[PDB]
Parts: structure tokens; C-alpha cells; sequence
RNA sequence: AAAUGGAUUUAAAUCUCCUUAUUUAGAGGAAGGAGAAGUCGUAACAAGGUUUCCGUAGGUGAACCUGCGGAAGGAUCAU
RNA sequence: ACCUUGUUCAGAACUUAAAGAGAAAUCUUGAGUUUAUGGACUUCAGGG
RNA sequence: UAUCUGGUUGAUCCUGCCAGUAUUAUAUGCUGAUGUUAAAGAUUAAGCCAUGCAUGUGUAAGUAUACUGCGGACGGCUCAUUAUAACAGUAAUAGUUUCUUUGGACAAGGAUAGCUUUGUGAAUGAUAAAGAUAAUACUUGAGACAAUUCAUUCAAGUGAGUUAGGAUGCCACGACAAUUGUAGUAACCAAUGAGAAUUUCUGAUCUAUCAAUCAGUUGGUAGUAUCGAGGACUACCAAGAUUAUAACGGAUAACGAGGAAUUGGGGUUCGACAUCGGAGAGGGAGCUUUACAGAUGGCUACCACUUCUAAGGAAGGCAGCAGGCGCGUAAAUUACCCACUUUCGAAUUGAAGAGGUAGUGACGACACAUAUUGGAGGGCAAGUCUGGUGCCAGCAGCCGCGGUAAUUCCAGCUCCAAUAGUGUAUAUUAAAGUUGCUGUGAUUAAAACGCUCGUAGUUGAAUUAAUUACUUUGAAUAAAAUAAGGUGUUUAAAGCAUGAAUAUUCAAGCAUGGGACAAUGC
RNA sequence: UUGAAAAAAU
RNA sequence: UGUAAGUUAGCAAGAAAGAGUAGCUCUGGUGAUUAUCGAAUCAGAACUUUAAAGGUUAGGGG
């Protein structure tokens, strides 16, 4: 499609071929807005339900102290990593606790 | 927008008004007169930035309103008043007279008239429309409507008017062998004579003009205002002559 | 946009954040002028390449190229009496 | 009132025009005034500018001509016989431009086309075939 | 020239049919994924002990087995 | 006509390469003429 | 700065992606010596509002022992709508056009104000009627054409006109204030008007799980309507218009442009918000005044709200400036003054939450006293220091470190990067030659339709001694801004205190030198 | 001829 | 004029839902023989009224 006039089978080309993506196609597809818990929101507040562990995976041992989290504009529930040593102590139930997203992007 | 406008912003102003940035919010929004809006400078900038007589804009009204300066053959008391072309311009309670003129750098000049050349001005026809009672007439420049004129003129040449009597002295015809002065865009504030003119049927008419120095520059024929026939000077051309000098006295002159 | 007052930065961090090839050469400059941080040493910088790239620019084109003799007597100039 | 834009067409094509912005006033229109026959009725509407229209409701009298021999000399006007733009203007008398009307020749003598806009200009003027 | 009757114009608001977006539906039903040491088998990687795989059809707790045709990415570049 | 041999056109393939390419196996009737990047066209793919 | 690094394995060579990295804009933890500059209720709610202010105006030149005139159709706020709609460049108005401004009977007739005269309501910028009283409020009056409508003629500058004008017959409005100081009016022509409004050409994100769409729809005739062209509307006539070169439809967390972040070239993301244009004032709808309003700090009706009350009723639209509730991760004072810039006015003075100053202000930018943040296994600078915990607590963006001798945890000592700064989470760009025209891969890593025919599309062998594209020039082309010419704000960020020719215009369009390569058929 | 399996991490 | 889900693709279907219908005076279209003659049928336009299938016959729908 080398062409001088063959300006539109390469723009069409390009248009059909960038939606298979797995990184810009999430900046495009409604679906940040409808089923992200934070949606395009840094933090997100919410209240304690239950407090749960979590075993680690196969090659690590051990019971990581975290919480199930209910927000307060969509409802939905998350399980939230209690950040510190022996900091499970310090959160409560029905308070506000401020829920902020990880390392990995999303 | 429902209507007029009023409120002219400070960046909306025409670049030629030597205007800040930092000033104010608003600049003046020169009337209705004889003259564009774009093709003018207010009143009320000529005696606070060319002439640096008043501190600020309210002490402009502490002297127009004085009746004090004259233009032309009559004495206004406007403060924004439209002061556009080579219209005569003359302050007698402070004995000096200037004249705005154009000049090569893009700018609003004021070039000093004496007093034995400050009783006339001159005006370009702008058509020659026959009215009604087979009464024609000849619309000018500034806007100016003249009684019976000479027959012979048409409606791109340029009259001598006199402001106290108001009648035409002399007449310059649009033909080879004149000269003229621009006030168009990139040529304006430059003077040549002009050397050939091509007419195009579908839009426009294009002039070439030949500058006194062997240059040559190409204009509109919207933008030619004939200041004399043969290469004769019949007012006074600004400090600069309306040359276009070649930048290279420019960069190198500043320096010292 | 919301100002109407120009502003512009001067210094811009290296990309590669440590390298001892660079943080010794730091300390030979920091100490022989006797500067109080890594501040200045990035805003030189920046007038160095304010200039070169002017320099780079206009050296692709022919000698006889007016704006080469406008801008660039003019870059020479301002940069033999400082 | 009845507005002459085009926003409530549709394109060349077919689509639908799909709105912006409200009625603006620069789009104004007025209800016809079919100027009928009988007794001297002329109103006085206020256009844009401030203007003013003779708004025509119903006429009987009419400046006529007639240029094989110049002269022109109003007549009261019978009846609407035959009208190129409608029919059932015909037989409510309206008087449009470009509409035969009948008159009776007592001034002509010791089928008339309306070409004014009565409507418009408040007045009847005509010409004889 | 004020109330008021009537006929037009532009028509707000509302009732009935007619598409796009967001939700409630209980345990409900059928999917999928994740979690060190939980059962039953040997299916695959050596000829994995019946060479493996593909399409299709049937069967069966489970991998899978068997019929027809194809492939070597087979264990043969060969009489 | 058949069998031996020369020139030449079309066809299914094969041997060698110290050369060209490739990540390598390998490919050479290209998987060569490609960071020294562009002969013309169509389709497909974007970690599992 | 045209730049990479850790991670599949016993080890190596690849594809491949995850994480690391630097920067912009949001929020937040910790810290916070100054000077200058400066963002600041948009994201979720164009949601709802107590209160206070934001549009008024008197010169000798209208009426004097409030009426009348002008303005509130500007300014200011927000970005809901909106996908050839708006907007930008450009071209036309020989198809329309105002407001303001600038050039052309020595005196008539009247009643309505101010002030009262008697009040009615709880109030509403609440309203009654009796007496006069002036006009630059209203008619007249006359001192004398102009310009429109219609039917017909003489017919020129003009790229182009049965055209500007003139002459007829004729209808209509019909003037030059009965005008004030001890300037004011009627019209008619032109400019302001490159203006306002319509309109010509070119240009917009994703989608085909949108393939056929339109019936005033396409055009013609004739009228109506509007300041003005036209299906803008009406009556008749014919069936026509778009469509694979993406018509019709759908979504946006879509107002557009100037521009902003980041770039080796090429590009990607953003733009409500400085300035221009557009739209709106809880929701449409209908109108008044006027030169311009479909005006909402104008009116009315309906839907939904709010305030006082004497229970009979009354007005209100903070998406204006402060401020209140909610919303949220997310955003300032219920301050003073017209001094700078400008606008309005009966015009040198009166008004402006426009505008300026002050206040909070670690969004950010520049110069700069002498103090914190994170880490110390690799990417990446730094400990082969000592106590505890014993795959448990825990740290770790990634690879991993911990199951009794921890280079990584909780602690004690030290120094590593930055410095008024520094970690954190999200989003934009570069790396990403992981979106690829410049610039990818297709035997085995992911990926050549089972094969052929075929319309649209793209690409098409050599040869010659009217358009369009291409190419070189110009013209015109908003400012701000991009890179700067000049200029010691003490340098710098700044600012323009001579104004760089400042170059800018991608896409389109206008005129022009050349026809090699090109598309159109005789 | 028959011949199945070997708990997770260091 | 319009007509859904389902479906054996035939049906559902007279689906559901909406508009018109009188009287009088007219006009046009549909043929045979070379202007005359003959048929009930469809369409359209004015004007009027007590606004029209309903005297009788004559589906309720989802
Ligand atoms: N991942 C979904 C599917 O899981 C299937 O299998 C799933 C299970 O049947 C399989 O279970 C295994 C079991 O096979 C094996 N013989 C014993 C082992 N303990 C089980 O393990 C599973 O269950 C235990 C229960 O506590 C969990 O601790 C463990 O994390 C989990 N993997 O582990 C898988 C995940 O639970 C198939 N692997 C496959 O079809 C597919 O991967």
C-alpha cells in the first residue's frame, strides 16, 4: 500500500490495527468510568467490613493482615493492604480509611 | 454577541498602537468618524504616548474637552476622536503642530507642520458616484463629502483639498509616470514610482512600484495612495523618506 | 494557559539519576568554584546547549544565506563581549 | 413567532439537523395579511430597524395604469377572477401580486394584473393586458 | 381606548404506542479465576511402555478411548 | 519411433558453497539483493 | 544527551512483555529562613442558596417659584448543548443593514407630573381620587422639496447590469422643532462598515455488534413572509437528493480556533479557563421596550424549587463578586477604593465586586540564610557494623530477603542522592524500531485467507527536439505565544522600560516563471 | 506377557 | 396507513393501533365501430347540514 494515493488503506490500516493493544485500547474502551472501583480517581474512601488474611503465594509463607473495604460512591468491595508492621491495630471498623491504588499501574 | 461592542480588549487592538500588554485590561475604542477602526489612531493615545503631556488618560479630558486642538479646518472637543491619515493636526496653545504619518517600520508617525503648511490636506477619491439630480460627487478618504467637482477626476486619483475654503486647488491623475506613498501592509510606509500595473478580471488589480533608490516592490491597488505625478514631493515625506532600507542599517547601526 | 506574565524554567535534572562518572565530575566543579549545590552546574548547561543548537541550525545552510549573516553576526557578536 | 431559519430542515442528504441553540430573533416572521376586498383598512406594523410596513388587511381602491396611452388613474376594483398561484385564493378575493382581477373601466373609457405588494406596501397598483 | 366573545399562529404541560443509557431480581442457574503440604487414576514429555497431533462422530467419573481421512512438528531423508 | 550427444524453452526436484541472510535449526528456483531500511497489491499479529 | 537496566535457563542465543527511568498536571504524608512573580469550586453536582454589593446619569446650553433623554442589548460568569453544526483561513453581498460619530408667524391648541387634598393595606419597587401646574412629553401650525410604490422610456464607469442617474403618468409620508444659552429637530445621500447578519471553497475523534437513507424530501412556476437571497412557508408540477471516496445512525467523561505538555527528524496527548467566535442564565415555550434582546441582576403560562404572612395574599432566579449546605482525593476573604486601563452619562466632575490594592495560598517560576525525605542485596549510592524474631511477625513497584549465624524485618551507630525541598498514588510524553509513512514481523516464538474468479481501491512498459497536480516567487495574512533582534528590572525569572523586516498561515484560496515526472480524451 | 505412584519450600 | 415476541419459515394476523365514510352539483380514468353507442366501477373538487356503516346484517382485545 506504498502508493502516493493510497493514503486511506494506510490510514484505515493504522485505525483497524492500534485497537490491538492491551494498554491504549483501556484509554479508549468505557469501562475506566463503569467498572474501575476508583474509576479515574487517585483515592478512594470507604468503610471496614471484614477483616481478613491473606496467604501468600506458593514459593513465600505467611498471612498478609488486610481488610474488605466498602466505598462510599460506588458500594463495591475491595480488600485493602494494611500498610505497616502490626498496623492492622490501628484501623477500626466503620471509619474512614483513605484507599489508594498500588505499584503496578491499575 | 447582541449587538454593538464596546469594551475593546488590550490585545485586540491593532499592533500598530504601540500598546503594552501588562497595562490594563481594556484600550480605547476609537468612534465612529472619518476613518476605520484598524486604519486609525484614538485621540486619547496621540497626547499620552507620542506626545507624553499627560501622566494618564484623565488628564486627557482636562484638555480636549478645552477646546484645544484643531484638526483640520475645525476644533473637536472628543476625547477618542479617530485620527487616521496624513490629516493636518494643530495644537496652538502650546505653538506646535504635527502631522501622523506612516513610516517604514510599521508604526504611527508624527512628522511637524508649520503653520504655512497647515492649511491644507490632502484627500484620495475613493468613486465618483452620480447622484441624484444628475449631481456628481466623489466620496474621499477620510469620509468627506465634496460639492461639484472637477469633471475630469475619477475615482482613484487624488485631490489637493484646502480646509478653510474647502475646494479642490490641484488634481494628480492615477497613470505610469507618478509616484506614491502605501499604506497597505508589508509595503505600506514605502515610496516609489509607479512603473506598471496589471488588471486581473477575476478579483483583483495588481501595481508595480519602483522605490527612489532602483527598488522595486509589488502592492494592491487598494493600497496605492498617489502623493505626487512625477517623482515631485507634494508634502512632507517622513525623517526616513519611506525608503525601505535592506536591514542591513539596522542591526548593525543599533550597535553603536 | 492562565497568565498573561511570561515564565521559564533554567535547569533540567539528568535523566540518569547516578552515575560515578558524573558525581566526581560534580565535586571538580563544585568545590574549584566553590558553589552551594548542583543547581548552577545544570544551568550552565542549559545556556550551552541555548546556543549550540542556534550554532547547529544555521550551519546546514550556504554561506550567502541572508538570515545566516543577520542572525548569525549577531549570535557572534553577543558572544565575544560576554 | 415563525422563523425562517434553516435549522428545522434537513441536509442534502437526508440527515436530521440537530439543535444548539433556541430561536433567534433575527429570524423573525409575521402571519400573511391576505389583503381582502372592502372598506379602507391599512395597519401599521413596527419592523426591524424600526421601519414601518403598511400592513394591508382590505382595500377597494387602486392606482391602475395603462401604458399603451399613459395614463393612470385609480378605479374600486369588482372582484378576484383568476389567480396563477392558488385556487382558493380566488374566491376569498385576496389581492396578491401577479393575480387578474376584473374593474370597471369608468375612468379608462371617458382584467387587471396586480404588480405591487399590497401586503407589504399597503397599496393596489395594476396594469391592463 | 379598558373588560369580554370568536377564529388563526407559535405552542408550554400531560395521557397512549415507539429506541438508547443506568439500575433492583432472593438463595436462583450455568461459566471462569485465584489459594504450600486434601482424594481417584497415568492421559502427555524416552518407541512414556497403544507414536503424537488435526478435523469430524459416538461413548465414558476422570484424564481419555475408538471409527474415517490427513500431518511429521516421527522413531524412516536410505535398498 | 526407441537408444548416445550438443544448443535452447517450460516443469517437479537434488549435491557443494570458504559466499549472502538468520537468534539458531536452516534457506540459495530465497527465508539473498535490509539500520547501506521505499518494485506494485491483499490478508493477518501484538506477553500468557 | 538520536542513551538503557533487572526479570523465563545449569548456562547461552532470540521474540516477548513486567518493573525500573526522566518530564508535565492532580491529590496527599514530612519539613518549611527570606525577596520577586503567580494558579486557585471544572472534572463527582449547568446541584441547591440565608445574606451584602454589583447600572446609573444634571452642563451655562430640554422642563424648575419630579417630568423628559440615554444606558442597563456593554461589561462580567459557566461550558449544558452541539459531528459539516460551530470554528479557522478565504471569497460574495451586482442578495441586506441600523445605533453612535463624521461630511453634505414678536408664537398656536391643549392635560399629564412635582407639591399637596382625603386615604386604603400586614405586607409587595403596594396601590385610590379629588386642584392646578411646564416641555426638546403630545398634536398643530407653516415658513419651501426630498425619498418610497407602480406601468413606460434616454440609455455610461463597471471583469460583468434596461445599472448609479435623467425623463414621464401617478400614489403616498411630507419636512429645515412655534428649539434652549447670558447648542436642539425632521428626513435623504455617503463614510465609519475589512463592522453586524446571511453565504462560496477547504479542513474534525472513535464506530459497520450502524448498509442503504430522505417525502418539504430534490428542483421548477407563482405568490406570501422577512431589513434582506432562498422550500423559509404556501398552491401546482416532475421524481428527484445522498450512498463503499463510508450516506443515514451511535458514543464522548466534544464548545471550536490562536495554542499547551513532550519531542533527533517524524510524531503522540491536552485545550472549560488570558484573546477571538459560539451557546446558556433551574427546563423548554410565548412576548414587551428599543437601533441591535427571543433580554431572564425584563414580563407571562406551565413543571420543580425558595422567602414573608395578620391565613386574605406577596416575589425570587448568586452558571456575577464574597460567603453557606451537599458533592467529593480535589480548590481562597461574607475587605477597601474608582488611584492606574476602560466603559456608560443630561457629558472636564456622577457610576462600575469591570479594574486596582490588601488576605489565604508548598499548583507552579527566578535569586537565595544555615533541614528534612527516602535508602544502604541487583537495576541504583551507600555498611563483608550488633540485639531480637525463627517461613511466624514482616520488608519487597520487579528479581527476592526471613524455617534459630537475616548484606533487605523490627531496632542502636555511620553515609548516599536531592535540598526548601522530598516520598507516595493516578494520568500525558520519550524510551516504544512494543502501533512501525520515516519504522516492525508472518517456516519454527503471535500471526499468509484451503484455492481460484471478481467490482470498488491501489499500482500500471517504451516513444513526441486545455485544465489539475508539482515546483519557484510574491500579495494579503488579530493580538498573546513559539525562536528571538535590541534593552545590566543589581544578574536571572521578569518588563518593553527604539517596538527587531520580527519568520510563522499546516490545510485551503489569489496572480506568476518551468514542464522532467504525473491524472483527465480528441 | 505384566511393570502404577514418589507431599510444599530451601 | 401500520402491524411485535415466537415460529415447523408455511404461519402468528382481521395481530395490536390510527385516519376516512352523509347530501347536492360537477370533473377525470377504464371500450366497440368509423362523431355515434354501451357497462357499472375507481379517483378527485367545490357547496350545505342535525359531521354521516350502524333501521336490518354485523370480530371484544391482550
Ligand atoms: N486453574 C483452573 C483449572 O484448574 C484445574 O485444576 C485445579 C484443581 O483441580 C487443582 O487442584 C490441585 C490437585 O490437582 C492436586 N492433586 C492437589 C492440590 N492440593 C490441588 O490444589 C488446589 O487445591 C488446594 C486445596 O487446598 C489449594 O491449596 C491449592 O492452592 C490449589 N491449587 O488445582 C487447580 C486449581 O485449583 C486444572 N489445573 C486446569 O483445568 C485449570 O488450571
Amino acid at each position: 500500500a506504498r502508493g502516493l494515493h493510497a493514503a486511506r488503506k494506510m490510514l484505515a490500516q493504522r485505525r483497524a490495527n492500534k485497537w490491538a493493544d492491551k494498554e491504549w485500547k483501556k484509554g479508549k474502551l468505557v469501562t475506566r468510568y463503569k467498572c474501575n472501583p476508583l474509576g479515574t480517581a487517585s483515592h478512594a474512601k470507604g468503610l471496614v467490613q471484614e477483616k481478613l488474611g491473606i496467604e501468600t503465594k506458593q514459593p513465600n509463607s505467611g498471612i498478609r493482615k488486610c481488610v474488605r473495604v466498602r466505598l462510599l460512591k460506588n458500594g463495591k468491595k475491595i480488600t485493602a493492604f494494611v500498610p505497616r508492621d502490626g498496623s492492622l491495630n490501628y484501623v477500626n471498623e466503620n471509619d474512614e480509611v483513605l484507599i489508594s491504588g498500588f505499584g503496578r499501574r491499575g | 454577541a447582541r449587538g454593538p461592542r464596546h469594551h475593546l480588549k488590550r490585545l485586540n487592538a491593532p499592533h500598530h498602537w504601540m500598546l503594552s500588554k501588562l497595562g490594563g485590561t481594556f484600550a480605547p475604542k476609537p468612534s465612529h468618524g472619518p476613518h476605520g477602526m484598524k486604519e486609525c489612531l484614538p485621540l486619547i493615545l496621540i497626547l499620552r504616548n507620542r506626545l507624553n503631556y499627560a501622566l494618564n488618560g484623565r488628564e486627557v479630558t482636562m484638555i480636549v474637552k478645552n477646546r484645544t486642538i484643531k484638526i483640520d479646518g475645525k476644533i473637536r472637543t472628543d476625547t477618542r476622536y479617530p485620527v487616521g491619515f496624513m490629516d493636518v493636526l494643530s495644537i496652538p496653545r502650546t505653538k506646535e503642530n504635527f502631522r501622523l504619518m506612516y513610516n517604514t517600520k510599521r508604526r504611527f508617525c508624527l512628522v511637524p507642520l508649520t503653520a504655512e503648511q497647515a492649511k491644507f490636506k490632502l484627500c484620495k477619491i475613493e468613486k465618483r458616484v452620480l447622484g441624484t439630480g444628475a449631481i456628481p460627487y466623489i466620496v474621499t478618504h477620510d469620509g468627506r463629502t465634496i460639492r461639484y467637482p472637477h469633471p475630469e477626476l475619477q475615482a482613484n486619483d487624488t485631490i489637493k483639498l484646502n480646509l478653510e475654503t474647502g475646494k479642490i486647488v490641484d488634481f494628480v491623475k492615477f497613470d505610469i509616470g507618478n509616484t506614491a506613498m502605501m499604506i497597505g501592509g508589508n509595503g505600506m510606509g514605502r515610496v516609489g514610482v509607479i512603473v506598471k500595473r496589471e488588471v486581473h478580471p477575476g478579483s483583483f488589480e495588481i501595481v508595480h512600484i519602483k522605490d527612489a533608490k532602483g527598488n522595486t516592490f509589488t502592492t494592491r491597488l487598494n493600497n496605492v495612495f498617489v502623493i505626487g505625478k512625477g517623482t515631485e514631493t507634494l508634502v512632507n515625506l517622513p525623517l526616513d523618506k519611506g525608503i525601505k532600507k535592506p536591514l542591513l542599517q539596522q542591526v548593525n547601526e543599533t550597535i553603536k | 494557559g492562565r497568565c498573561l506574565r511570561n515564565h521559564s524554567i533554567t535547569y533540567k535534572t539528568p535523566k540518569v539519576p547516578y552515575e560515578r562518572e558524573r558525581f566526581d565530575a560534580e565535586l571538580k566543579l563544585v568545590g574549584q568554584f566553590g558553589l552551594k549545590n548542583k543547581k548552577e552546574i545544570q544551568r550552565v548547561h542549559y545556556m550551552l546547549g541555548h546556543m549550540r543548537t542556534i550554532a547547529k541550525v544555521m550551519l546546514m545552510k550556504d554561506a550567502k544565506d541572508p538570515k545566516r549573516l543577520l542572525e548569525g553576526a549577531a549570535l557572534l557578536r553577543r558572544l565575544h563581549n560576554l | 413567532g415563525i422563523t425562517r431559519d434553516s435549522r428545522h430542515k434537513r441536509r442534502a442528504t437526508g440527515g436530521k439537523k440537530n439543535s444548539m441553540q433556541k430561536k433567534k430573533k433575527n429570524t423573525m416572521g409575521r402571519q400573511p395579511a391576505n389583503t381582502r376586498l372592502g372598506a379602507i383598512r391599512v395597519h401599521d406594523v413596527r419592523c426591524r430597524y424600526g421601519i414601518i410596513k403598511r400592513r394591508a388587511l382590505r382595500l377597494e381602491n387602486g392606482n391602475f395604469s395603462w401604458a399603451s396611452q399613459s395614463i393612470t388613474k385609480g378605479t374600486k376594483i369588482l372582484n378576484v377572477v383568476y389567480n396563477a398561484s392558488d385556487n382558493d385564493f380566488v374566491r376569498t378575493n385576496t389581492l396578491v401580486k401577479g393575480a387578474i382581477i376584473e374593474i370597471d373601466p369608468a375612468p379608462f373609457r371617458l382584467l387587471a394584473c396586480i404588480s405591487s405588494r399590497p401586503g407589504q406596501t399597503g397599496s393596489v397598483e395594476g396594469y391592463i393586458l
